[PDB]
């Protein structure tokens, strides 16, 4: 799953902060992916 | 005289449990399968669900950190149970930064 | 004359739940079957690393 | 005769059923809600220090 940023979203970077995703399928129950982001630490950070 | 008014009675209360027969045949028929469907449709419910199966990634303009770029992870049908439908026009994905 | 009318409704009633209890306990056989299937591959994936 | 009265009674029955169908629901619905609240403030509870 990759998500990609527009301009509105990118506009600054997530620093102390709780980012959630949630993936609703038509039959089953959600996934809900939450962290909390700490400063990013390289070009790719691993945040969960 | 009484051996036929009887029978014209008769007759039509026959056809009067027939027609209640009819309908109670044929709805029962009706409601048993849409409880079948139904307990289907529960099983499927309880089984199908995705685990997240890799760690989140999420890049930046590094080391400039003024702007955001793309996030990636990994999804996989939870404990081997049952396949899950991710077709665009049926599911949803949201995200939030609250 | 009612020793008939209540007959006819009788076999209907009967026919009735009879659907009901095919449907039920071959449904039961199913979904059973299921639990089963997935207490197994719950076991696998608790065990296999 | 039989064709009537029978009719009544399950259109009651029906309808007796379908009012716990109704009630069941809503309640499973409001109380699997307090749940998923209870397990969002116990793992708070966990959490915060």
């Amino acid at each position: 799953v990759m998500i990609l940023f527009g301009p509105g979203e990118a506009t600054n970077v997530f620093q102390y902060e709780t980012v959630t995703i949630q993936i609703t399928p038509n039959i089953g129950s959600p996934l809900t992916i939450s962290q909390y982001i700490y400063q990013p630490d390289g070009k790719v950070t691993v945040i969960g | 005289l009484a051996g036929l008014d009887t029978a014209i009675i008769l007759i039509a209360f026959i056809i009067t449990a027939a027609v209640l027969a009819y309908v109670a045949v044929n709805m029962g028929l009706f409601v048993t399968q849409k409880a079948k469907t139904t307990i289907n449709k529960g099983e499927e419910t309880a089984s199908t669900a995705l685990s997240l199966s890799g760690n989140v990634l999420y890049a930046v303009n590094y080391p400039t950190n003024t702007k955001s770029y793309w996030m990636y992870f990994t999804v996989s049908p939870s404990s081997g149970v049952s396949s899950v439908d991710l077709s665009p026009s049926t599911t949803a994905i949201s995200f939030t930064a609250a």
